[PDB]
């Protein structure tokens, strides 16, 4: 059902395509760094604290998120 | 108006020139010692003038600290040195004196 | 008088082979640190 109505609507984006302008990403450089926006007006302070991570291809992906897990997360509401 | 008066004020813009501290971008009240009287005047000071207080000692403490100055063009000019704390000091100075001739008799 | 003589120019040699080994070192190890002052930058953002 699902093909049929992609070949019905989605088809004629071919007849000739790309060639002239292949855009591919290149890679981005972490650098170890710190931004601080000091605001003592504000009453609860932010931060976010990262080293670089490997990116969605990488196996140990799974193992980074176990270790995360056992970090894990929480809020003033829990109960725990 | 006269013209040995015009000399005292090119021999002060002479000294606020050789007191440098235009050279890190301050301003003269920005440098003034702080006292009792001092600290209250700060306090005083409404929240835009002490945002740009803040960031001007926070400028120069870290030109001071790299051992730099400001670009040339970027010095505090002695015309347009505003005497921003002058009103908040004088009315501090003022109140204080009265609380002395109240305690003297 | 200075029968020491001979062995202080002995290790006064080794005082100033060493500081010239060492003076540079902790003077790096200092740049080192320091460089995450020497190179901040600073931006002053008021509200409108």
């Amino acid at each position: 059902q699902l093909l049929d109505l992609a070949q019905k609507h989605f088809s004629g984006l071919s007849g000739t395509y790309d060639e002239d302008a292949v855009p591919t990403l290149s890679p981005c450089r972490f650098t170890g760094s710190q931004i601080c926006h000091r605001e003592d007006g504000l009453p609860l302070a932010h931060v976010a604290i990262a080293v670089e991570g490997p990116g969605w291809a990488h196996p140990d992906n799974v193992a980074l998120q176990v270790a995360n897990a056992i970090i894990g997360h929480y809020d003033c509401t829990y109960g725990g | 108006v006269s013209a040995s008066s015009r000399w005292l004020e090119g021999i002060r813009k002479w000294y606020y020139n050789a007191a440098g501290f235009n050279k890190l971008g301050l301003m003269r009240d920005d440098t003034i010692h702080e006292n009792d009287d001092v600290k209250e005047a700060i306090r005083r000071l409404p929240e835009n003038l002490y945002d740009d207080r803040v960031f001007r000692i926070k400028r120069a403490l870290d030109l001071s600290m790299r051992q730099q100055i400001l670009p040339k063009e970027q010095w505090t000019k002695y015309e347009e040195d505003k005497s921003y704390l002058e009103p908040y000091l004088k009315e501090v100075i003022r109140e204080r004196k009265e609380r002395e001739e109240w305690a003297k008799k | 008088a200075e029968p020491e003589h001979d062995h202080r120019k002995r290790m006064g040699l080794k005082m100033l082979l060493m500081m010239g080994l060492l003076l540079p070192l902790v003077y790096a190890m200092k740049r080192h640190k320091w460089s995450v002052l020497k190179s901040r930058k600073l931006a002053y953002r008021p509200p409108k």
